[PDB]
């Protein structure tokens, strides 16, 4: 029995009612709406900055005459020297030119395999060029320790002895293993729930480092074109070579090191074989030990995870009570809290929890504190918090006694 | 390989029938041949060192190439792919 | 430094009801809007050196201007840039170009003949992330919420306090938490109380949908993520809200298929991000999912997510709020009892505490009456509730 | 007959003009160039038409 509206209740319902005001509001709205537009399109630039120096730094009309005396040269590679003798140049992926090298350079100067700089028209060869340095795997090193000290890590003193045996000890003291006859491990696996502190402990060994550190991103390694993720990965490990006693961190080595299955990751698959054969096989890989972390360990492939390219095998537990009371020591260390606070309780009463929640329960005790004003948090703040972030996240208890 | 790593067949422990398949199949055709036309007995092009990881194979790939006047030429899966096609 | 390039938005009016106070509000803020307009109109207009250097700069410049990659800095005015192409080119770079910029992986300008090097682009993001960036910030203020009040206090201090009063957490010793998950039924208030952060939060906001951070090709997908939240670290202070995290975020689990293999390293970018080697900086995450228990535990963990706010389903009082916030603008009638819709059994949301609103309105419109009724309310309510097929037990327990 | 001649060597005046590119705009820069993505090549800062 419903019935549809006509042109006449329209327009009495849209009138008979407020149109004293309406009508003007409605109009100021969507006037104003159109003045904000009309605004933003007369301004609408945002001048985009580009890397203009300041006027006197450059203040030079020599450049016009550089630009016009100097001339583009092509990079590439001499794959062959044939005996005038002429050279074998493969420009990237243009295509293979056999070309002789100009006056300015003596023969002398070019040998096979360097890269080198061919003008675009002849593809003659006019000057050498230092050999290829990725930019992406020279910017994968480290290059700024962090501010996080063995001394942050609570609770894994027997895990950090292990780490430190494997990437630091053999460094520092390569006697006290020559003498012995002992070839120190050249990798280990942090596995372990997440938020227990693998990165943490890698973290401190880039600090205390002394040596190359390069953090392998799982981005870069993955890349969109065939064979690009090998040639990263073969790259990153030339380069650990180039340098001494060079450290590898391949965080979250799940990302790429899933288990082989018969196209599926396929690429990702090339890659993870790339860097086996890297660590483990013939041409022995040398003074580069390898540190991984995963918070799932059953999802690497078996080659990936055999004793031989990750010797040493590191289990990062849940903290057990003294471990659970340094932890919370070392991040109540800064924190405003009382005198009498029994860290002993605290960690009684987080039964399984990684330092991670650690880390939370303090900070929502410092929240705590922080809601009622008051500059100091008390126990009762830390107690609150422990509700909040391990029980939060009564007839069950009633049994137990 | 031009480093020669030094792996001899004694410090290749538990496969005493595979080392000497992979000799007999990989070495002893190499620098014999006229015994084996003899014979009229055809050697195997190829050997597929296959097994659970960490059994050993690259390990004995390494001693033949180590005990093996032939130039090893090694090389791997991963390195013939290339992103240009035909590369390869 | 580049900092928060924070959302713009006109001043609020509280009148609300259709009265001279808000059109005097109103006319104000359209005096101050013609007022720039002229201003900045006649600037230019009534405008009337620096010219030589730029028309010098333009003409060595010339046009169009290739954008490509550079890959090595050889000497102080030579470089090799390697066109999008992939071919490198050893070209040279002039004076007008300030060197500290120049870096490895930085995008390079380049003359589209002679390929000198003549500017770095300095933005060059990524178009599919720069849409994220939040520019017109929504009108769903805090006041737009019916109670969610622990709620809007946990979020508060999570991703607004923090910028506005950060000696508290200063003096205190303890980092602000800077990781927020939204979880609980559908139509609760998470997407809102995103949405009123965004209103009133001073830093730069980017939204995603947590489907949108996946992309077709192979690595796509990690290095979107490591462009937003590199895009997000630019504007220090900033706030990063993955809707539908569940999306992306399920338990990672050994898959035989790329497609959940690319999607779990997408997840893994992003955990990486958050919490792993380097600091994660400025950046605050807030994540939505009416779905909490399927999420990858390395991402819900603390430390990422460092507060689990939790959004149940309204209860009285959040009721009676929520029908006062979708009731105000409506021309009540004097009969109308909310409370009566208010008690329900257990299972009435805001989208339902609203979907009635509209319902009511829609039924009053029938009868031609733009002032609802409590007769209008019962039926929107028993039309609009018809959501759930029988989702309880039988006549078992006493 | 005027007409439909000019008509015609117009139209064969303005096929013999090069096809002009098609791609995609990322962001004005200045108000006088814009980013733009050709299809095959990379992207190009390019001058904007009068009009
Ligand atoms: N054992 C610990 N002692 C002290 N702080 C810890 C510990 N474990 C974790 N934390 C705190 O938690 C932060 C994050 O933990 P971390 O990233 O090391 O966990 P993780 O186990 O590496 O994570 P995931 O397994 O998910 O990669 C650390 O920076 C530190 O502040
Ligand atoms: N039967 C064996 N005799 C001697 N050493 C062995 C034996 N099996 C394994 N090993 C040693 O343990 C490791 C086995 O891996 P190896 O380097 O031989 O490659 P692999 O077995 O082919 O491994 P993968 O399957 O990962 O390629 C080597 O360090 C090797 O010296
Ligand atoms: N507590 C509330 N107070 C006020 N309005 C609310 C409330 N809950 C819901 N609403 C209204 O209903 C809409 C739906 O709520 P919201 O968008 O927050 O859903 P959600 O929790 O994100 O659910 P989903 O899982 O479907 O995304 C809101 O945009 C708002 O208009
Ligand atoms: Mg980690
Ligand atoms: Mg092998
Ligand atoms: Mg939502």
């Amino acid at each position: 029995p419903i019935r549809a509206l006509d042109e006449g209740d329209i327009a009495l319902l849209k009138t008979y009612g407020q149109s004293t005001y309406s009508r003007q509001i409605k109009q100021v709205e969507d006037d104003i709406q159109q003045l904000l537009k009309k605004i933003n399109e007369l301004t609408g630039i945002k001048e985009s900055d580009t890397g203009l120096a300041p006027p006197a730094l450059w203040d030079l009309a020599a450049d016009k005459q550089t630009l016009q005396s100097e001339q583009p040269l092509q990079v590439a590679r001499c794959t062959k020297i044939i005996n005038d003798p002429k050279y074998i140049i493969n420009v990237k992926q243009f295509a293979k030119f056999v070309v002789d090298l100009s006056d300015q350079v003596a023969p002398t100067d070019i040998e096979e395999g360097m890269r080198v700089g061919v003008d675009r028209n002849k593809y003659q060869i006019h000057i050498p060029l230092p050999p290829k340095i990725d930019p992406t795997v020279t910017m994968m090193q480290v290059e700024e320790k962090p501010d996080v000290t063995y001394s942050d890590v609570g609770g894994c003193k027997e895990q950090i002895e292990k780490l430190r045996e494997v990437v630091e000890t053999p460094l520092l003291h390569p006697e006290r293993f020559v003498n012995l006859g002992i070839e120190p491990p050249k990798g280990v696996l942090l596995f372990g729930p997440p938020g227990t502190g693998k990165t943490l402990c890698a973290r401190a060994v880039a600090n205390r480092t002394d040596a190359c550190f390069i953090r392998v991103i799982g981005s870069e390694l993955v890349q969109k074109y065939v064979g690009e993720g090998a040639r990263m990965v073969r790259e990153l490990f030339e380069m650990a070579r180039t340098k001494k006693a060079c450290l590898i961190f391949f965080d979250e080595i799940d990302a790429i090191g899933g288990a082989r299955f018969d196209g599926g990751d396929n690429e990702v698959q090339r890659t993870m074989l790339e860097l086996i054969n890297q660590l483990d096989g013939f041409d022995p890989r040398g003074n580069i030990k390898v540190l991984m972390a995963t918070n799932r360990p059953d999802t690497l492939d078996p080659a990936l995870m055999r004793p031989g390219r990750l010797d040493r095998k590191i289990e990062f537990s849940l903290p057990d009570l003294e471990g659970r009371t340094h932890i919370f020591k070392i991040h109540a260390r800064s924190m405003s809290v009382e005198r009498d606070i029994r860290f002993e309780l605290l960690a009684r009463l987080c039964p399984n929890s990684t330092g991670a929640e650690i880390r939370s329960v303090c900070t929502e005790a410092g929240m705590f504190a922080i809601r009622a004003r008051r500059k100091i948090a008390t126990e009762k703040d830390f107690l609150e918090a422990v509700n909040k972030v391990i029980k939060s996240y009564t007839p069950r208890y009633m049994t137990y006694n | 390989v031009d480093e020669r790593p030094t792996e001899q067949y004694s410090d290749i422990g538990g496969l005493d029938k595979q080392i000497q398949e992979l000799v007999e199949a990989i070495v002893l055709p190499m620098n014999h041949k006229e015994k084996f036309e003899n014979l009229g007995i055809q050697p195997p092009k190829g050997v597929l060192m296959y097994g659970p990881p960490g059994t050993g194979k690259t390990l004995l790939a390494r001693a033949c190439a180590a005990q093996t006047k032939a130039t090893f030429l090694k090389l791997a899966g991963p390195q013939l792919v290339q992103m240009f096609i035909g590369d390869g | 430094t580049k900092g928060p390039d924070a959302a713009s938005k006109l001043p609020l009016v509280t009148p609300h009801t259709q009265c001279r106070l808000k059109l005097l509000k109103l006319e104000r803020i359209k005096d101050y809007l013609l007022m720039e307009e002229e201003f900045i109109r006649n600037q230019e207009q009534m405008k009337p050196k620096q010219e030589e250097e730029r028309s010098k700069v333009d003409d060595l410049r010339g046009t169009p201007m290739s954008v490509g990659t550079l890959e090595e800095i050889i000497d102080d005015n030579h470089a090799i840039v390697s066109t999008s192409v992939g071919s490198e080119h050893y070209v040279s770079i002039l004076s007008f170009v300030d060197k500290d910029l120049l870096e490895p992986g930085c995008s390079v300008l380049l003359n589209h003949k002679v390929h000198a090097v003549i500017g770095v682009l300095m933005d060059d993001t990524d178009p599919l992330v720069t849409v994220m960036k939040v520019e017109k910030a929504p009108q769903e203020t805090y006041a737009d919420i019916g109670g969610l009040d622990n709620q809007i206090q946990e979020i508060k201090e999570s991703v607004e306090l923090p910028l506005t009063h950060p000696e508290y957490y200063e003096e205190m010793g303890i980092k602000p938490p800077k990781g927020v998950i939204l979880y609980g039924p559908p139509g609760t208030g998470k997407t809102l109380l995103a949405k009123a952060v965004a209103n009133q939060t001073s830093a730069t906001f980017l939204r995603v949908v947590g489907s949108e951070l996946i992309q077709k090709y192979l690595g796509d997908g990690p290095k979107l993520v490591r462009e937003l939240f590199r895009v997000a670290e630019e504007h220090a202070p900033s706030i990063v809200f993955i809707d539908e995290i569940d999306a992306i975020g399920t338990k990672r689990y050994d898959s035989n298929s790329g497609g959940e293999r690319e999607i779990q390293r997408t997840m893994l970018e992003l955990l990486n991000q958050l919490d792993g080697f380097d600091s994660r900086g400025d950046v605050k995450v807030i994540m939505a999912t009416n779905r909490i228990e399927t999420l990858d535990p390395a991402l819900i963990r603390p430390g990422r997510i460092d507060r689990k706010i939790e959004f149940p389903l309204p209860d009285e009082k959040t009721k009676k709020r929520i029908f006062q916030i979708h009731t105000s603008r409506m021309t009540l009638a004097d009969d109308v009892t909310l409370d009566d819709l208010i008690m329900a059994k257990d299972d009435l949301s805001g989208a339902d505490i609203k979907a009635i609103c509209t319902e009511a309105g829609l039924m009053a419109l029938r009868e031609r009456r733009m002032k609802v009724t409590n007769e209008d309310f019962k039926k929107s309510k028993e039309n609009v509730l018809y959501k759930k097929q029988e989702g309880t037990p039988e006549g078992l327990y006493l | 007959l005027n007409a439909k001649v000019r008509l015609l060597r117009e139209e064969l005046q303005l096929l013999q003009e090069q096809g002009s590119y098609v791609g995609e705009v990322v962001r004005a820069m200045d108000k006088k160039k814009v980013l733009v993505k050709v299809h095959p090549e990379g992207k190009f800062v390019v001058d904007v038409d009068k009009n």
